[PDB]
């Protein structure tokens, strides 16, 4: 599914809503086609594979098996509750696969608030018992590169991707494992509603003319001083990010968000 | 010679989400069928006791495919639940997001998850150009050349060349396979189109972005109505509309030719994958209280009686536990909705999926797209069936064609086509809001202690509700009854077949290692398996 050539990618789902997945199809320069062919080979990927069932778990033991090595990137939460029934794939649980594959790889990425801290499943009362998968899979070793986002901006998992691949080694992480060139400001230092802020400036309402004018919306539960993440400065999609379309940050690329940042309209 | 015996197909790829397809066959056909959805997560068990406004944020990560459609429906549920009446302007922006949404969706469903049960990608690379490019020129009013699909065969052998196949990695092609019937130059055709659609999805998805602020999982709506000032510029209005005029292009002149191709070269899949009943919601309102001032209307139709429509009645809908992993086997309506976790294993106590089995009236209803087209149809939708009807008769089908796996990969077509199009009808009744002085975008509201609501969305999949209780200015329940849950879910405690395990049964299946038949009509009803279960 590749030998050598191409470094081999080993992508899994976890427990996911499968949109970090299509955050990775909205990468630009290099476009995922590019990405696909040239840079990297794909030879895991539920969403798109064309082979299914027994075949495509042929794919995965091929690639897992190749003596030339391969990265995960790892998308969900891994269910941990009731020994790990509440997610299997091919009637296996993911928490036993992520238990076998993920340290046999070079490198691991955990891809998405859910893989690096659990997300929306591992909400209260985390009925499934969640986790990130440095949580749950600690006792064995594994330590993936963190990048963070509910989904995180794919220009951070190309360009995490990109440095590995060039030198061997993952860049500068911080406490929480994510990458210092990505996470390491605020999402509110960054923000142009900032001199608002300072001056006291705030929406008291969506519908007011303060809304209107662009004033900051701390007021109405902006989570951009609490929140390291790149928004203001990449923007998604080349185009925009949250507080531009006039809503607040709700803190998606921070552990535990669900029950740390709520109630999101509130501060 | 033909197989007896069951088939599993566990993971099904090119879904989204965790299913696992179980058949039985006996001589070469589905004889039995059964639909298991394998991850459960419990977003209405999370969302008790929360802010109905923090309810868009948590059940918008239901699903990263089908992305804003659930903060959608829950902003609808909520707006619903404190009767607000949000301004024209902030129907008119989600509208719109959700037009882009719908052919962002559907674009990469028929290329990046549903042509490679039909495209063999490999065979591609024994193609004449040349011929191939006549053959594209003459179905579409887009000019292709010889040197424009070398291009793509030149880069396809460098990558098979590599020994590294990637995502085709032991497709079910590979090699060849009694069930793929196009020749070379299509599928040359289709996989060069496969890669454009790779970049042009891009633009597919940042027209969402414009407004919306970020493509997955929007950020731009609110109680009462939208956030998105800018959404007002001229400037934002001409990038959307710049984007979406490339995006109607593409399935104007590459998918919708593509799918007309396709579908004559496998007219023998009329005959399979047919359905009985039918439910859709209705989308794109006028008046967010009143679903038949929406674009395509409402409707629930049975055993195929299209001169017959029913009203939808939201009070019909119950939603079983008898064969699902959930307490006991007491059907519930939403707003009386139960999410109790109890897993027995495979068919353990004859349950086998997370799914719930949602019935309307007692019966198994497929919706989506199929449903959406033949309902509007048979309402007297002007667009919907000039479109349809210049479908059925570029392939030389009738009506009863539409019964079928074919025929609900055709719709899904039909509809991106009549989406594209109102649109822009949409974008120029905002403009003309604009211009006449209504800058309005939010309405103010207050929350009640005590509610019932329910929101609607149409989304690319189907019939989509939310359902909330408030209780002390909290949430008391939430329920999601999502398109999937009920074309996938599994049977009832009438032990009903749902859509998809009935439209199995009679499948052929030339090589049961292989089983790309049974992909087909599954993938024809785009499953997302995170909406199902939530
Ligand atoms: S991090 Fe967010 S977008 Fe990604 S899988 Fe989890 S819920 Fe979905
Ligand atoms: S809108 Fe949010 S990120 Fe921007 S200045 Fe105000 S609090 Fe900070
Ligand atoms: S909600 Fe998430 S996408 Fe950026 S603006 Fe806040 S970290
Ligand atoms: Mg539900």
């Amino acid at each position: 599914l590749m030998g050598p050539r191409r470094p081999s990618v080993v992508y899994l789902h976890n427990a996911e809503c499968t949109g970090c997945s299509e955050s990775v199809l909205r990468a630009f320069e290099p476009y995922i086609d590019t990405l696909i062919l040239d840079t990297l080979s794909l030879d895991y990927h539920e969403t798109i594979m064309a082979a299914a069932g027994d075949a495509a778990e042929a794919a995965l033991e091929q690639a897992v098996n190749s003596p030339h090595g391969f990265i995960a990137v790892v998308e969900g939460g891994i269910p941990t509750a009731a020994n790990g029934i509440y997610g299997k794939v091919a009637n296996h649980t993911m928490l036993d696969i992520c238990s076998r594959i993920l340290p046999k790889a070079q490198a691991v990425i955990a891809y998405g608030t859910c893989a690096t801290f659990g997300g929306v499943q591992a909400a209260k009362p985390n009925p499934t018992g969640a986790k990130g998968v440095n949580d749950a899979l600690k006792h064995l070793g594994v330590k993936a590169i963190n990048i963070a986002g509910c989904p995180p901006n794919p220009y951070n998992l190309v360009g995490t991707i990109v440095y590995y691949l060039k030198n061997k080694a993952a860049p500068e992480l911080d406490s929480l494992n994510r990458p210092t060139m990505f996470f390491g400001q605020t999402v509110h230092e960054q923000c142009p509603r900032l001199p608002h802020f300072d001056a006291g400036e705030f929406a008291p309402s969506f519908e007011s003319e303060e809304a209107r004018k662009g004033w900051c919306l701390y007021e109405l539960g902006c989570k951009g001083p609490v929140t390291m993440n790149n928004c203001p400065k990449i923007k998604f999609n080349q185009t925009n990010w949250p507080v531009d379309a006039g809503h607040p940050c709700i803190g998606c690329s921070e552990p535990d968000f669900w029950d740390a940042m709520t109630p999101f309209y509130q501060n | 010679s033909s197989y007896s015996g069951p088939i599993v197909v566990d993971p099904v790829t090119r879904i989204e989400g965790h299913l696992r397809i179980e058949v039985e066959v006996e001589n070469g056909k589905v004889k039995n069928a059964y639909s298991s959805s394998t991850l459960f997560r419990g977003l209405e068990i999370i969302l008790k006791g929360r802010d109905p406004r923090d309810a868009q944020h948590f059940t918008q990560r239901t699903c990263g495919v089908c992305t804003y459609t659930h903060a959608l429906a829950s902003t609808r549920c909520v707006d619903n639940a404190v009767g607000v009446h949000i301004p024209k302007n902030a129907t008119y922006i989600r509208n719109l997001v959700l037009g882009a949404q719908y052919l962002h969706d559907h674009i990469v469903h028929f290329y990046h998850l549903h042509a490679l049960d039909f495209v063999d990608v490999t065979a591609a690379l024994k193609a004449d150009p040349a011929k191939a490019a006549k053959v594209a020129s003459s179905i579409s009013p887009r000019k292709t050349t010889a040197a424009d699909l070398k291009a793509v065969q030149d880069k396809l052998k460098t990558f098979v060349e590599t020994g590294q196949l990637g995502p085709f990695t032991n497709a079910y092609f590979l090699g060849g396979h009694p069930a793929y019937y196009l020749d070379p130059e299509t599928n040359l055709i289709a996989t060069a189109h496969y890669l454009e659609a790779l970049r042009l999805q891009v633009k597919a998805a940042r027209a969402m972005a414009v407004f919306g602020a970020k493509n997955p999982h929007t950020q731009f709506t609110v109680v009462g109505g939208v956030t998105c000032y800018d959404a007002l510029t001229p400037q934002r209005i001409a990038e959307f509309e710049a984007l979406w005029k490339e995006t109607k292009a593409f399935v104007d002149e590459v998918y919708i030719p593509d799918l007309l191709v396709v579908a004559a070269a496998y007219k023998d899949w009329t005959q399979y994958g047919g359905t009985d009943n039918f439910i859709t919601f209705g989308e794109f309102p006028k008046d967010e209280y009143d679903l038949n001032s929406r674009f395509f209307k409402p409707g629930v139709v049975f055993k195929r009686d299209f001169k017959n429509i029913k009203p939808f009645d939201k009070m019909q809908i119950e939603e079983h536990v008898r064969h699902s992993w959930y307490e006991g086997a007491e059907a519930r309506h939403p707003w009386k909705g139960q999410t109790q976790p109890k897993y027995t294993d495979l068919h353990g106590d004859d349950r086998y999926s997370w799914m719930k089995a949602p019935r309307y009236m007692g019966e198994p209803m497929e919706t989506g797209p199929l449903a959406q087209v033949l309902i509007a149809y048979s309402q007297g939708h002007p667009k919907v069936k000039a479109v349809t009807d210049a479908v059925l008769a570029k392939l030389g089908v009738g009506p009863e064609a539409l019964f079928s796996t074919l025929g609900r990969t055709a719709a899904r077509g039909i509809e991106t086509a009549v989406i594209a199009e109102y649109v822009g009808v949409m974008l120029q009744e905002y403009k003309d809001n604009i211009a006449k002085g209504d800058n309005v975008i939010c309405a103010p509201w207050e929350m009640p202690k005590q509610a019932e609501g329910v929101g609607f969305v149409n989304a690319p999949r189907g019939g989509l509700s939310h359902w909330i209780r408030i209780e002390d200015g909290k949430i008391g329940n939430f329920q999601l009854v999502v398109p999937s849950t009920w074309t996938l879910g599994p049977r009832c405690d009438k032990n009903k077949l749902s859509p998809v395990e009935a439209s199995l049964i009679g499948t052929p299946v030339a090589d049961a290692k292989r089983p790309v038949e049974i992909l087909r009509t599954v993938h024809s009803f785009d499953p997302c398996i995170a909406c199902g279960v939530h």
